[PDB]
């Protein structure tokens, strides 16, 4: 039964269901949705000293 | 006096075409 | 600077004013750095995307230090000029 | 002497408003 499930890709499917699908963090989606800008006096400060 | 204003207007136009301590025009 | 503004002093003619002037400037410079250094540090504090308005309030004292320091600097500058003039007169 | 410092402070402010070999102020 285990061998049958794996060959039918049912095992891989189940893992994807509970690991990635049932996820709150789309990795390639969290990097595609991380917009912003702003500045940083930090770098400019080094030139002041 | 009229030409003196033309020569100057051409000089300020050269100071315009971009690149003493008269504070007024200095700032 | 007080001794250098005529007296009763100094007895360090001018020279003193130049020294006093630099000290005020340095004092102001130190103040500017301390305020800025302290200031730079708080702003960075990433926390972390929907703050800074928002987030905290900041200075505050900074403002005063931002103004006080500036004032000090100005004073120093004034002192320096005074000394310069004194020097000029002597010459 | 006081005004001489004002005219100079306005000249250094013009040297400030951005654009001989006195090494000191040179660097």
């Amino acid at each position: 039964a285990v061998l049958k499930l794996s060959e039918q890709g049912l095992l891989d499917k189940l893992k994807n269901k509970w690991w990635y699908d049932k996820g709150e963090c789309g990795a390639k989606d969290s990097g595609s949705k991380e917009k912003t800008s702003a500045l940083s006096l930090s770098n400019v400060a080094g030139v002041f000293y | 006096t009229n030409e003196f204003g033309i020569f100057n207007s051409l000089w300020f136009s050269l100071g315009a075409f971009m690149q003493p301590r008269s504070l007024s025009g200095r700032i | 600077g007080l001794c250098i503004a005529a007296s009763e002093f100094y007895k360090t003619r001018h020279n003193i004013i130049l020294s006093a002037g630099i000290f005020f400037v340095s004092a102001g410079l130190s103040n500017i750095i301390g305020i800025i250094v302290y200031i730079s540090a708080n702003a960075g504090d990433p926390s972390k995307s929907d703050s800074k308005k928002n987030s905290y309030s900041y200075g505050w004292s900074f403002y005063f230090g931002a103004l006080s320091f500036i004032i000090a600097e100005m004073v120093g500058v004034l002192a320096v000029h005074m000394f310069i003039d004194r020097h000029k007169q002597l010459t």
